[PDB]
């Protein structure tokens, strides 16, 4: 049984600087390629995450 | 009450990537080739030097 | 044949350059097995005239 206690007063969010993070693999195995161009949603580095 | 805690939150965006796959399967690398000239040249060369 | 790759728990199949099929995990027993073609070569018969 919920109760309500929840605050809402405003505060200024921090920001940083996300570099190389958020990839995920593919369904298969590619074994020693050095490239494999994907086209997919991703997290751009060095974004303010 | 539930203590203190934090958390971080990103959100993503259509983007190509190129991944390297090391020998054991593993995608050591990746880059991505809308972050700056020299990242679009090492994609368009599909290379990473 | 036998083959030593080490493939994800979630991994299947193991692609090569060309897009062929190369290294496979039987559904019945969980080795890795490695394919490869069968033995071919060029013919050249030497003829005088
Ligand atoms: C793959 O894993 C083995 C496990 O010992 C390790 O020795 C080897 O260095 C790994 N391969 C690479 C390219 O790091």
């Amino acid at each position: 049984q919920c109760v309500n206690l929840t605050t809402r007063t405003q505060l200024p969010p921090a920001y940083t600087n996300s570099f190389t993070r958020g990839v995920y693999y593919p369904d298969k195995v590619f074994r020693s390629s050095v490239l494999h161009s994907t086209q997919d949603l991703f997290l751009p580095f060095f974004s303010n995450v | 009450t539930a203590g203190a805690a934090a958390y971080y939150v990103g959100y993503l965006q259509p983007r190509t990537f190129l991944l390297k796959y090391n020998e054991n399967g593993t995608i050591t690398d990746a880059v991505d080739c809308a972050l700056d000239p020299l990242s679009e040249t090492k994609c368009t060369l599909k290379s990473f030097t | 044949t036998e083959s030593n790759k080490k493939f994800l728990p979630f991994q299947q199949f193991g692609r090569d350059i060309a897009d062929t099929t190369d290294a496979v995990r039987d559904p019945q027993t969980l080795e890795i097995l490695d394919i490869t073609p069968c033995s071919f070569g060029g013919v050249s018969v030497i003829t005088p005239g």
